[PDB]
């Protein structure tokens, strides 16, 4: 019911060649950055606030807990924003960068596109350490703006920290992006028409991600395509700890869960990686 | 082509209905003979009278039954008054003592459209004649007198009778539940 | 297990026919309501209440219906005897002329298998007394006394009234044509 | 919700000078030439079985009391035709059909095709008395057998007297026509593709009848034609007691009703075919 | 003409002890439950329609009056089987179905297969009370889904009241399953092919319950088998008040009719369940 | 912070007096008969899938889990509809509803419209215990159906038990409504445009509710209204339990918190009813 690294490997390999494979990189991606994920972001924004980190996490969801704290005071998202440069992007999480095994063996694989949806140069950074250059875009202004030719484009899904109104972690925030209006959201629906995509470190707990999968079923359905041929495309879901509902929700989206290895999370990752090229 | 259908196999009571209900022309005649249930209560006569021929004829079908209720005789015939004067024709006014002569002459029509049954009921005080007078009219007309009045309902003419009958207060609310 | 059924709603009748045709472990009891048509023919009335008891029970069924014909009234009530008894008690002794007093108790089974009806009538002579006496019985007991007999069938035993009553003639007629 | 004779008269001339109108005629056609309806035929069973006719009324459907009937006794059918042929088709009903209106104003009509379920030679015998030609179909052999090349056939629906292996009376006969095989159903079945049908003096109590309108629906729904499309092809059906129940029924299977008027049953179907010319 | 309790007693002990007897529940054996017949459901649909039930009744059988119902207004009969769930499996129903005599004398014996015609879990909620396990199947999911090794399939035949696509009450219905292709009419006809069959409760009104035994003549009677040999698998029909043509309609059809008592309905029912063990 | 039961007594009797003001009532207000809420629905649906009540509600949300419920096998939800109509709308539930002083105080109360999330019969049953008539409208087919004139129109906003079709209780159907285009969608935002409401026995947790209420201040910012006049018309939030988060997202959308008496949840919603009075 689950693929292994070994079983999924010669299917990323036949995607991969042909150039119809996306990687979709989530917060779990920069752990080995000693950056905070969802949970250590609330536990900071408690303490600014005047909390305990654990009383405050009971009082709502992710999206709501940040919209409480945008609220709380004039200008304290802009220096949300700006406590995060400092400690996402700093210098000491430039030199994890380099030495990462995962970070390497991503930016080995000629890519055309990546999507992402955290707030950190260490995608693009890490294409700029194996000699390639990278493209970010995130706003309107980015992807009308000039590139080169045959440049991987990294599409900031939900916004970089060097342009501030991109940025989507409140709850009117992600309301905002359930019209599926916004840059990212309008390109990412245009390639998921087409493509199969690698989710690694990433976690389907926003609900504008899982509505725009949802949307594509809308399609797959209404099209009335053979029980053979409306299970062709498959996207694939590597972690290392999905539970046990919800690898049978993607099933209904044509999501396939690989199994990595928990014991190391680092280096399973790296595996499947190396196992593409 | 009508769309009510006025049932009897009473041809007296045809010409009546047909004196005031008769230049309507949403109103049809049919004559099928049905059979009514015992029971001394005109509610549940007419009301089981329409059942059963609205299942004869299969349109919508208006039907009608009297009563004849008596003091002396505790309401009797009531419903039952059909085969009363068939045996006992002048008889009735001598099986009823002199003195507390006074009766009802009740009737009632029942429409029913296939689907539902209403029924309109109208009511005569009166009292049974010393001995039956009169030639005109039908079953039981020699006999009986309106309140006020002293003469019988053979006595008087059809618009005199009607006047006075329950069916003449049944005209006007038969014509306008239905729209004759 | 039966295969006739007797069906009567009235418990005053079920124990006379128990009386009798009890220990016949062919006949069974059965306690169907029926509807009786408006006639004062016996055979009419009891004919169309074995189709009626047929058609809720379903089984070999026997019915009952009674008369009582009265000289005074033409023969009323006749098969209308159970609408008298409920509206005149007793003054069905006083609308009645003293001197004419003359009356039929008459009563009727009609057994149906379901292909045939075939009824059985039976038939007492009597008149009506001056006043109801006698306290056994049931309805209109107390006012009927048979012919050569002084007393009523309320004052007389159930074995001395299935002597006189139309019943007790019935009982031999339905257990030979039945076998019972 | 219910035709009159002068609305559905413009409605039934469209069909007729087009071709595309059948008459099917029933066991009230009959009715003035004093012959016995569905009801007087178990009046007339009950009195060979000894049974009183209220009784046998009440065992039973009209096909279940037949079946009983012909199985009391061997040989009991085929008196039952005999006893039937003598006096449906006597000398006394030949001259009742003469000077009778309805069948004058059907002869009339130039028609192509007409179905009868009724056991009797007085709808291709009403034609033979206005001068015209009838060709009766009601087996196998007939309809393989020569005719002439443009006369009208009368389709025996459920069989004539002369041939008394056709006739269907019993419950078996009707369990035996539901599987549509029969050469009637199987060329009812292909007029009713193409044809408005005018039931005349036939109330719909046949099951094989009303399934037949039933499976045409199955092929009308299953072509996904529009609300207008669909609704186009009507069927007409002259009644003078229609209930309350069964006319809605019939709207599904595109089946309009006729409201005849029911103080004279026998002018009023004459004057529709008379308005038809 | 008729056998009794005592002399059908040995004839269903044998066809028992063999496994090859299947009983056939209608809805007479719900009658102790307190729950309506075919007659107080019409009643009831009457009172919605705003008839009187004694007019409604005269408008057409069973089948179309629930036909007129369902195409009176959009979802209205959706609503019925909401209203028939809430009231025909209520708790007062379930009360009464532990000190039941039939439903406690029905599940003593070790069926392996039992059809019912009737929309209520009381006939396998009389299989839970007796501690044994039931396996209801109703539709095509149902006889494809996982089962236990030896555990008596209840066969609904005309659907239960939790899956209400399966529910056939209307006359579309009925035509609809004249097809003999659902999944219950599949497997009556190949338990008919070997097995004694014993109607409990039912009366023969159903003309596709009729027609299945029509059609297994059909094949007995091409066979060409003996006198003896065509008579000696039969089927049983225990009714309190057959009537007096329709016992001689079934003896076509190797159905014999076992009279019981009409005195106390529920105790000569009993009795029967109890002299097969 | 927070209005008390005296403070918002006279803000309510406004807006009742000019018709103005429209209830919307949750799980909360049907807890009084003993059903269960949001949470006890998982710990049943835990039991039918095999799992523990508390391992099967770490696995996801509320959404996430009747979907995985859904999927486990075919018909899974049909039955889930038919045991729920069995327990909610029951007659001991209806013995509880009349004697339910919150009942009571709401049928006392001459409103117009009333929208519920909640799948039973109790409130319309409540207006229909004081006499008063009402009118359920759930799907397409009730809003173009017949009312009265001047009849409580009972707004089933997730559906009704009786259309199995229109209730929303896996991912998929909330995903459905995103597009706010069903009909209780539709009739709800404009409602919104031009009444209060208050929300009793509800709690904030379905992320299509807090969408429309998002989308109304789209309209209410672009139209570019004063500090003052964009704070006049507000919106009432009935709650024994609001946490510190909660109360403080609602402002942002004009909706003011009425804090009840947590010591006894009935009479404190009860004295609020009887207080528009
Ligand atoms: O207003 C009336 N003025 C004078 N006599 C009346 C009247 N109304 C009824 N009668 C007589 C007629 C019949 O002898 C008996 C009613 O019995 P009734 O069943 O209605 O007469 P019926 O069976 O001959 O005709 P129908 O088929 O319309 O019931 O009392
Ligand atoms: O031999 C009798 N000795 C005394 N009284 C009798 C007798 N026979 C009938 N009666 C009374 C009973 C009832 O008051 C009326 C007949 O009416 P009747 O319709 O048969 O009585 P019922 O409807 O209550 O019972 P059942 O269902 O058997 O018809 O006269
Ligand atoms: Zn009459
Ligand atoms: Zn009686």
């Amino acid at each position: 019911t689950t693929l292994t690294l070994s079983e999924a490997a010669p299917l990323l390999k036949k995607e991969f060649r042909e150039g119809r494979l996306i990687p979709f990189l989530g917060a779990g991606f920069s752990k080995p950055l000693k950056l905070p994920d969802g949970s250590q972001l609330i536990a900071s924004l408690a303490k600014t606030l005047g909390f305990e980190p654990e009383l405050f996490d009971m009082h709502g969801r992710f999206e709501q807990l940040a919209e409480f704290f945008a609220i709380s005071a004039p200008n304290r998202l802009q220096r949300l924003v700006y406590e995060m440069s400092l400690s996402f992007d700093s210098a000491e999480a430039e030199a994890l960068r380099e030495k990462s095994p995962m970070h390497r063996a991503l930016a080995a694989l000629d890519w055309r596109t990546i999507y992402t949806t955290n707030y950190d140069k260490h995608v693009e950074g890490a294409l700029r350490d194996a000699g390639k250059q990278a493209a970010v875009l995130a706003s309107f202004a980015d992807f009308q703006g000039p590139r080169a030719r045959d440049v991987c484009e990294v599409i900031k899904f939900h916004g970089t920290l060097d342009q501030p109104d991109t940025i989507v972690l409140t709850e009117s925030s992600y309301f905002q992006r359930m019209a599926l209006d916004a840059p990212p959201d309008q390109r990412l629906r245009a390639d998921l028409l087409a493509n199969s995509f690698l989710f690694i470190g990433y976690s389907f707990s926003d609900t504008n991600i899982r509505y725009i999968w949802y949307r594509m079923n809308q399609l797959r359905e209404q099209s009335q395509l053979g029980v053979k041929h409306s299970q062709a495309r498959r996207c694939f879901f590597a972690t290392h700890g999905a539970g046990l509902v919800q690898p049978d929700i993607l099933q209904q989206w044509n999501i396939d869960v690989i199994q990595l290895d928990p014991t190391d999370k680092s280096a399973s990752v790296a595996r499947l990686l190396e196992s593409i090229a | 082509a009508p769309t009510w259908f006025y049932n009897t196999t009473n041809s007296e009571k045809l010409r009546e209905l047909q004196h005031v209900l008769g230049g309507s022309a949403k109103l049809g005649y049919l004559t099928a003979k049905v059979t009514e249930i015992l029971d001394v209560d005109l509610e549940t006569v007419i009301r089981a009278k329409a059942i059963a021929a609205y299942r004869a004829v299969r349109v919508p079908v208006i039907v009608e039954h009297g009563a004849l209720c008596i003091d002396a005789l505790n309401g009797l015939p009531g419903a039952l008054v059909k085969p009363f004067w068939e045996s006992l024709d002048t008889r009735l006014c001598e099986v009823i003592p002199a003195g507390q002569r006074t009766a009802r002459a009740r009737g009632a029509l029942c429409y029913c459209d296939g689907r539902e049954r209403h029924v309109l009921i109208e009511e005569t005080e009166g009292e049974i004649a010393p001995s039956a007078r009169g030639t005109g009219g039908f079953h039981w007309d020699p006999i009986f007198i309106p309140k006020g009045q002293t003469r019988t309902f053979a006595e008087m003419s059809l618009d005199e009778k009607l006047s006075f009958s329950p069916l003449g207060r049944l005209h006007t609310r038969l014509r306008t539940e239905l729209g004759l």
